[PDB]
């Protein structure tokens, strides 16, 4: 069974540099080539380069060419991304890949990708806030209670509800980016109106590349 | 470069995606489709010939210069999005298009608003955030308009919008006003107006500071 | 895009086709007949041992560059 | 008797071989050292493409002998 594991993402000054790595299993990445694939978030799919690791050419997008470097290492089976002259623009999830003869050009086999944040914010803990239930948010049986994870950087962080149990009815809003350049997000639930007066509400925010876990109890207004 | 395009589709449409293109470029086409939160996945390759393991209702085809993706009856996994690739011999370039989302079209539902009131905890930091809720509403698109004793604002506030659920086919809107404490305190009413197809005129679900 | 596959006859005749790899069993048929002269329907393709079906394509079939078909008449 | 297998590097290889031995058994001799398999081969003598059915001595090949070697690595 063939598989790709991308590594080596994260955080990074614009201007500086960071190497991607592409550990390859269940064949062998000389029998093919292989590429570098990134994905803004919220937006479409960008080729980055390949590299026929047998030979050791290289082909490059306009927007990365004079910065990036990719290669190949066929001992470890290993494909890199080297990428220099970082732009906030840069900011991606990067997928590797492969292209093996036999699909014509396509692309059959990839990761799950690595995040790559180019920025000069500093990385913060968030900052959780109580969304509050009450009369303004409940409709017939049912009341809408939540928190606000405000002020982090960067992503991903992870909300959990009473530490796993409560599971149906939540929606976890996807994160936004700030004008101060930092990132917020909502997580709210909907329980029946009568749990309010019986059960506690606490919503599990961590945030691990800060090491920041907050627990937060929301009673309602 | 770019967000996907939307489709609204229902359950057995035939869909055709058009993937524009070049003399320059060859005809080997390839398709994906890709879900939220996970890698593309391979459907066609050589413009016209199905991937190992991909459904029947799958084909691809060559309108000359251009070609084309179709999906001949719209199951419900197959909505998603979808990415055309294309290749060029003389400069050895890869190309993904656009990127087209199809979603699920279902009868228009208004929203359920809900509005929360700042936390003691962050009035105490010299912040407020009022966040405004849409609940399980059809189809995407609404607006939210802040009113701050009434007057519009604009520019001190954000907006998230949820994949549409695989249940019900809704999405829930979730927007943030944020403002100083001092800011704050200086004003009264703060209401959030909403705008939806399935609202017969705008509903405003509003709190008194205290 | 164009691709140069060889179709080999059993009376020893090879011809070379010119291809797209997008290419469909029928096109490829109706090219052998634009230069030969056979019909369509008296054709029956070859390749690695297998005959071809009318509704598949080169790509299908794992058709490369410079590969080699054989062509045997039906009667 | 001997001959040399060409690349695209220059990275020119030596082998072993008999005159009945198949092309396809050739293919295979060059995957026990350079790991691609023989599907993904394509070998060249005097100008002709050579097929995975003949022998050595069909396309009649000498002592010494240079063969030029493509690798099918992308497709189309």
């Amino acid at each position: 069974e063939v598989q790709l594991v991308e590594s080596g993402g994260g955080l990074v000054q614009p201007g500086g540099s960071l190497r991607l790595s592409c550990a390859a299993s269940g064949f062998n990445v000389k029998t093919g080539l292989i590429h570098w694939v990134r994905q803004a978030p919220g937006k479409g799919l960008e080729w980055v380069a390949y590299i026929t690791p047998y030979y050791g050419s290289t082909s490059y997008a306009d927007s990365v060419k004079g910065r990036f470097t990719i290669s190949a290492d066929t001992s470890k089976n290993t494909a890199y991304l080297q990428m220099n002259s970082l732009r906030a623009e840069d900011t991606a999830v990067y997928y590797c890949a492969r292209e093996y003869y036999r699909w014509y050009t396509a692309i059959d086999y990839w990761g799950q990708g690595t995040l790559v944040t180019v920025s000069s914010a500093s990385t913060k803990g968030p900052s959780v806030f109580p969304l509050a239930p009450s009369s303004k948010s409940t409709s017939g049986g049912t009341a809408a209670l939540g928190c606000l994870v405000k002020d982090y950087f960067p992503e991903p962080v992870t909300v959990s509800w009473n530490s796993g149990a409560l599971t149906s009815g939540v929606h976890t809003f996807p994160a936004v980016l700030q004008s101060s350049g930092l990132y917020s997000l909502s997580s709210v639930v909907t329980v029946p109106s009568s749990s309010l007066g019986t059960q506690t509400y606490i919503c599990n925010v961590n945030h691990k590349p800060s090491n920041t876990k907050v627990d937060k109890k929301v009673e309602p207004k | 470069t770019q967000s996907p395009s939307s489709l609204s589709a229902s359950v057995g449409d035939r869909v055709t995606i058009t993937c524009r293109a070049s003399q320059s470029v060859s005809s080997a086409v390839a398709w994906y489709q890709q879900k939220p939160g996970k890698a593309p996945k391979l459907l066609i390759y050589s413009a016209r010939s199905l991937y190992s393991g991909v459904p029947s209702r799958f084909s691809g085809s060559r309108s000359g210069t251009d070609f084309t993706l179709t999906i001949s009856s719209l199951q419900p996994e197959d909505f998603a999005t979808y990415y055309c690739q294309q290749y060029s011999s003389y400069s050895s370039l890869f190309t993904f298009g656009q990127g087209t989302k199809v979603e699920i079209k279902r009868t228009v539902a208004a929203p359920s608003v809900f509005i929360f009131p700042p936390s003691d905890e962050q009035l105490k930091s010299g912040t407020a955030s009022v966040v405004c809720l849409l609940n399980n509403f059809y189809p995407r698109e609404a607006k939210v308009q802040w009113k701050v004793d009434n007057a519009l604002q604009s520019g001190n506030s954000q907006e998230s919008v949820t994949e549409q659920d695989s249940k019900d086919s809704t999405y829930s809107l979730s927007s943030t006003l944020t403002l100083s404490k001092a800011d704050y305190e200086k004003h009264k009413v703060y209401a959030c107006e909403v705008t939806h197809q399935g609202l017969s005129s705008p509903v405003t679900k509003s709190f008194n500071r205290g | 895009s164009h691709m140069q596959i060889f179709v080999k006859t059993l009376t020893g005749k090879t011809i070379t086709l010119e291809v797209e790899p997008s290419d469909t069993i029928e096109n490829v048929k109706a090219k052998i007949q634009d230069k030969e002269g056979i019909p369509p329907d008296q054709q029956r393709l070859i390749f690695a041992g297998k005959q071809l079906e009318d509704g598949r394509t080169l790509s299908d079939y794992n058709i490369q560059k410079e590969s080699t078909l054989h062509l045997v008449l039906r009667l």
